[PDB]
RNA sequence: UUAAUUGCGAUAACGAACGAGACCUUAACCUACUAAAUAGGGUUGCUGGCACUUGCCGGUUGACUCUUCUUAGAGGGACUAUCGGUUUCAAGCCGAUGGAAGUUUGAGGCAAUAACAGGUCUGUGAUGCCCUUAGACGUUCUGGGCCGCACGCGCGCUACACUGACGGAGCCAGCGAGUACAACCUUGGCCGAGAGGUCUGGGUAAUCUUGUGAAACUCCGUCGUGCUGGGGAUAGAGCAUUGUAAUUAUUGCUCUUCAACGAGGAAUUCCUAGUAAGCGCAAGUCAUCAGCUUGCGUUGAUUACGUCCCUGCCCUUUGUACACACC
């Protein structure tokens, strides 16, 4: 029934990872600007670590977001059953990864870059700049972007 | 007077609300004057109505629209853009919703400010596009007071609508604000623009 | 046996059409005209009807 | 029992529909007797077309 | 005159059985929650996290109240809705079916809900009991 | 042995049937009271029955009202629509026929679907169109 | 973000000297004259709701109307 | 929209003709009459031409028609 | 500006190019016996008043 | 005049036929019949929960009876009826009133004379003639292709949000379809975040799937108008399923990625009432695949109830050097 207030003693507009976690934002919906982290396993992230849904990004005391960023890089560690991450079973080693912020993507080239060397149909069509999912192209897609 | 209950006792707000006033969503259709001569008979009010949702056959003939409850068509004109289109419960809350605003604001009865918002928004001299040949201009002309209800019905709703679109303002206090433009003729208003702008160009094509 | 009704009565329409069939390509020059079937206790019963009834006999 | 096709053969032409349609009466009666008497019963008064058809016993 | 759950505005009952519920403890946690989708073809998980799988429960409990015979695959349908497939329409997606079971066979383990003859699940004597005292309660909040 | 009849609304497809019987006064929809319903915008509409002609006559009359297929806003336009004739038929059988006759006019001055089943039905669809009576997108280029 | 709609005291005070005979208390109302809304504006108002003055007329899901004591 | 036919307005005046006495007035009646006498296959058609009749009848108790 | 209230004797055939006009017999109320024709948009009938902006003033056929 | 060469009429024509209409299927009404444990009720047994007085909601094919809802047989019912206007006081049209029904009562099925070098010889053991006829244009396997992309256009789906989005919760349909020589529809119980497995069933079906508790919807919550939690394209990886075979993702699911689009110019389609539009479901193909299709319900408007301005068609009067007919 009753507003928390707080004049300004949490400061807000932050940094978490690099890039901008800006305030006003959810503590679950502002971590999705971080690459990597979507929604649901955000909020999985956040359930982990135990903070209020109902707050903001803006504000959290720096031991919270110290565990988040723990929670985050290492999954499998915690009570997150690491069967819906991006690489299960992996490409190379054979474990539970899942990539975060500036690596997935540079992950992803390198994948690319691995299929193109081995010359699969899908690194050709990469190549090339088409269409991979056998997704036809007599129409769709005419602006080469 | 005398509240009487039964076996499944019903909430004490329904009864009281009964036998001496059939009042609409929570007040009275009573009282509530056409304040014009003209768009009597073609507003409705007078038959006390309890919802603005009744089942109807007012397309079938040809004045059968003209004996339709106004917040019945008010609620339907509202139902429009097709995403919406249908849904006409949420046109009815919508309603319902405006109606509160505007007891809040100003008092009265709603209805009465809701009446006269059609009164003051229905154009009283349109414009045909009349050629004698394929010229694109314009012949002055009378209004019907059905055609003037009706436009006037339309024009609120589309300002609404408007207004709407990219807003906090949930329809319905937007739908308020624009009755209580029209009824206190402002300018301020879309619909009332709009016949305004019309008016103008039948002056000119006169 | 055990085969849905309307199946069934789908499939004996198809047997008549057949049987119609192949009355019209063999009894031509008979001169074949109608076909009736009558599913009778134990037994099946076509009754033909074509110009020629003593060819059709033999 | 439905059955939609095209009116065409070849497919050319303005997409015209058939709705051919084959109505099933289906009707049941229910007697307690000895089934000697049922069969009797049900042995004569039989029309071509009409399907007769007796489940017996319990 | 005599209370049935029957008689009580549906959402307020549900809330109050999910109220009773969390007092109570008793339930058995799966401990799916905070992981799990609900209905298959949905965006999010739950927008309570801590909790509203008691909700489910109660909400399950008040449909087999209603009924002579619930299952799974029934709960499932009921549950689910339409699944967003993207640039495609939309299409009835039953729900998960395990979370189902798993609630079933708490309220078993509760003494609240009852396998049944043909198949399927009842209502327990307690269960009524508690769901009729429920009820009771919620009337005398709205009073 | 107790005064009793049987009469039902229909809208749509949604049929209603309530049993209109001697005793308290009791008004259920599908084992649940009249109180609810629970379109609840429209929950009014199922009233309309009871207030127009008043509380004095459900005293004695008691409704127990199934109500199964349409939709939501059907069923309930269905239930008023049962309940308004309900009243009236046992009025006609067990009371009086001018108490009825005045019923009848109550319900008649405000709304026509109470005692009369509304006429309108689904429109076939048919080839080359979406709905009824709306084609499919014809081009000429 | 475009602002009106953050946290505050400053915002929360000037909320509270802004109920007592008054007509508007809506959330789209808090709004518009620069202040609080979303699932904010509603609990201010309860805030003063609580302690008498405000009372609700409609409670609808989204859309919530209220009105002074008198 | 709705004009009646020759197979209507024909039989009418024939029936008309030959029973003017003991074709009267009301709807019902009429009807029945045409049922006993006219040979009328459908049931809608021979209600039109009762309809037609009675419509014909009603015409006369205000002066002499033509045909 | 003068505004009159117009009451509608009798409906004088539609016309118009399209047939989206009515013209219309109208007789004003507070000056009663003058049979002024005019042309109308919309659903017009017998005995609906019409507020219009020139009391006197000839609508002929729009062609 | 009419939806109509539909009629009233006028009249060197009179009486007719085909088409229209009639018809038939369907959708509406039936407290009037004929009926039911393959439909639904009533009381009443036993029985579960209640207040605790008799009363309220239940579970059971334990009895007895009923047919309002149900199905579907035989009937009936509307004929523009009754009245009021209006019109050679005609055909008809308009308005009340009663009624289930008053737009041909709603929707179709059928549909003339004469034709088109319209489309099919890729439906045919319908087929002329010509080709071909053992390195066959017969076939049959095997892989690929029909699906390729600088690009034009043609139906569609998804959307550009606050009349929303997402979460709960509430929770209502009608058409259907469904196997024994196969493998159909598949509840209910356990295992799995899913997808799915699995054991068992019930059903050749008003009996079981299925009350297809379908979506849109309604209730309370989280974001409040920022390419934002709008929106979902490409992607990356895994886990399933069908099939002998899934790369040229078959498809289903899981996490991640988050592109184009703030309602669309020149244009132009469809539509007048349970219609437009919204929303699912359903059979059709189908081993597997729905953005398609025939149906079906659910939610349900706005606006005419008109006119030849445009467009196409028809007729009348005219002109013609055209009659392979203005190409
Ligand atoms: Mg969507
Ligand atoms: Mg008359
Ligand atoms: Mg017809
Ligand atoms: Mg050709
Ligand atoms: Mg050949
Ligand atoms: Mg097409
Ligand atoms: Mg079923
Ligand atoms: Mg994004
Ligand atoms: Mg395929």
């Amino acid at each position: 029934s009753l507003v928390v207030q707080e004049q300004g003693s949490f400061q807000h507009i932050l940094r978490l990872l690099n890039t901008n976690v800006d305030g006003n934002i959810n503590v679950v919906y502002a971590l999705t600007t971080i690459r990597g982290v979507g929604r649901r396993y955000a909020n999985l992230v956040c359930k982990k670590a135990d903070v209020d849904l109902h707050k903001r990004a803006g504000e959290l005391t720096q031991e919270e977001l110290e565990r988040i960023v723990q929670i985050m890089q290492n999954p499998t560690h915690y009570k997150i059953p690491a069967w819906f991450l991006n690489r299960q079973k992996d490409v190379n080693d054979g474990k539970d990864y899942h990539s975060l912020a500036n690596n997935l993507e540079s992950k992803l080239r390198d994948d690319l870059e691995r299929l193109k060397k081995i010359r699969s149909h899908r690194g050709i069509r990469h190549f090339w700049g088409l269409r991979v999912r056998g997704q036809h192209t007599k129409t769709t897609g005419r602006r080469r972007a | 007077f005398v509240p009487v209950e039964l076996a499944t006792t019903i909430p004490v707000e329904i009864q009281q609300a009964q036998q001496e006033i059939k009042l609409f969503n929570k007040w009275s259709f009573e009282d509530v004057e056409v304040k014009d001569a003209s768009l009597v008979d073609y507003i409705q009010i007078s038959k006390p109505i309890y919802v603005a949702h009744t089942a109807g056959r007012y397309a079938n003939k040809r004045f059968r629209k003209a004996q339709c409850p106004i917040v019945e068509r008010l609620t339907n004109s509202l139902m429009m853009n097709g995403r919406n289109n249908g849904k006409k419960l949420k046109a009815v809350r919508i309603v319902k919703h405006t109606l509160e605003i505007i007891n809040v604001l100003t008092d009265q009865n709603p209805l009465q400010v809701v009446v006269d918002a059609i009164i003051n928004s229905g154009p009283r001299e349109d414009t045909t596009r009349v050629g004698g040949g394929g010229a694109a201009r314009r012949q002055a002309v009378d209004v019907s007071p059905l055609r003037r209800v009706n436009q006037s019905i339309a024009l609120l709703t589309i300002g609404a609508r408007e207004a709407a679109f990219r807003n906090i303002k949930t329809i319905a206090e937007t739908l308020a604000e624009e009755l209580i433009n029209a009824a206190k003729g402002s300018s301020t208003s879309y619909a009332i623009k709009k016949k305004d702008e019309l008016e103008r160009v039948a002056k000119s094509n006169r | 046996a055990i085969i849905s009704k309307k199946r069934k009565l789908v499939a004996d329409g198809v047997f008549y059409a057949e049987l119609n069939e192949f009355f019209t390509r063999e009894l031509a020059e008979e001169g074949y005209s109608g076909v009736e079937v009558r599913v009778t206790p134990t037994k099946t019963e076509i009754i033909i009807r074509a110009t020629k009834v003593q060819d059709v006999v033999g | 029992l439905k059955i939609s096709t095209r009116k065409t053969p070849n497919g050319e032409g303005s997409k015209t529909w058939d709705t051919y349609e084959m109505r099933i009466h289906k009707r049941y009666i229910d007697l307690e007797a000895p089934a000697h008497i049922v069969k009797r019963i049900t042995q004569i008064t039989i029309e071509p077309g009409v399907d007769v058809e007796v489940i017996i016993a319990a | 005159p005599g209370v049935s759950v029957r008689d009580v505005p549906a959402q307020d009952f549900i809330n109050n059985y999910a109220s009773f519920l969390q007092r109570q403890g008793k339930l058995e946690v799966p401990g799916y929650v905070d992981i799990v989708k609900t209905s298959a073809g949905n965006e999010l998980p739950p927008q309570d996290s801590e909790g509203w799988f008691y909700k489910r429960a109660a909400s399950v409990a008040r449909h087999i109240y209603l009924r002579k015979q619930v299952g799974v695959g029934k709960l499932n349908k009921l549950y689910g809705g339409a699944k967003n497939r993207g640039v495609r329409p939309h299409k009835h997606v039953d729900a998960s079916g395990s979370i189902n079971r798993k609630v079933l066979q708490s309220l078993e383990k509760l003494g609240v809900v009852e396998i049944s003859p043909k198949g399927g699940r009842r209502i327990s004597d307690n269960g009524l009991r508690d769901l009729d005292r429920i009820a009771a309660a919620t009337l005398e909040d709205e009073e | 042995t107790v005064p009793s009849v049987q009469t039902f609304g229909k809208k749509k497809s949604a049929t209603a049937v309530a049993h209109v019987k001697a005793g308290k006064g009791l008004i259920k929809v599908n084992g649940s009271p009249i109180t609810l319903v629970q379109p609840e915008i429209l929950r009014f509409k199922v009233y309309e029955p009871l207030l127009l002609v008043g509380l004095d006559k459900f005293a004695n009359i008691d409704i127990r009202v199934k109500v199964t297929g349409g939709g939501h806003v059907s069923q309930v336009y269905a239930i008023r629509q049962a309940i308004a004739k309900g009243l009236v038929a046992y009025h006609q059988k067990f009371v009086d026929e001018q108490s009825k006759n005045e019923l009848k006019k109550a319900f008649t001055s405000y709304d026509r679907t109470l005692l009369i089943a509304d006429s309108r039905r689904p429109e076939p669809k048919k080839f080359g169109g979406r709905g009824a009576r709306s084609r499919f997108q014809k081009s000429y280029r | 973000a475009k602002h009106a709609v953050v946290l505050d005291q400053d915002k929360f005070d000037r909320i509270m000297k802004e109920a007592p005979t008054y007509r508007y208390v809506s959330v789209s109302v808090l709004v518009d004259r620069f202040k609080l809304g979303g699932s904010l504006a509603r609990v201010a108002l309860r805030h003063l709701e609580n302690e008498g003055i405000i009372k609700p007329v409609s409670k609808h899901s989204k859309q919530a109307i209220y009105t002074r004591a008198t | 929209g709705r004009v009646r036919t020759k197979t209507v307005k024909r039989a009418s005046k024939a029936l008309i003709e030959k029973y003017y006495p003991k074709l009267t007035m009301d709807f019902q009646t009429n009807k029945r009459l045409c049922d006993e006498i006219a040979t009328i296959q459908s049931k809608r058609l021979r209600n039109k031409i009762a309809g037609y009749t009675t419509h014909l009848m009603k015409r006369i108790q205000k002066g002499p028609v033509r045909g | 500006t003068p505004v009159t209230l117009a009451k509608v004797i009798k409906v004088l055939g539609r016309t118009g190019s399209r047939g989206g006009v009515t013209q219309v017999r109208v007789e004003f109320l507070e000056d009663t016996t003058r049979t002024i024709v005019r042309n109308v948009k919309g659903p017009v009938r017998e005995g609906d008043i019409l507020v219009l902006m020139e009391s006197e003033r000839e609508a002929r056929r729009l062609r």
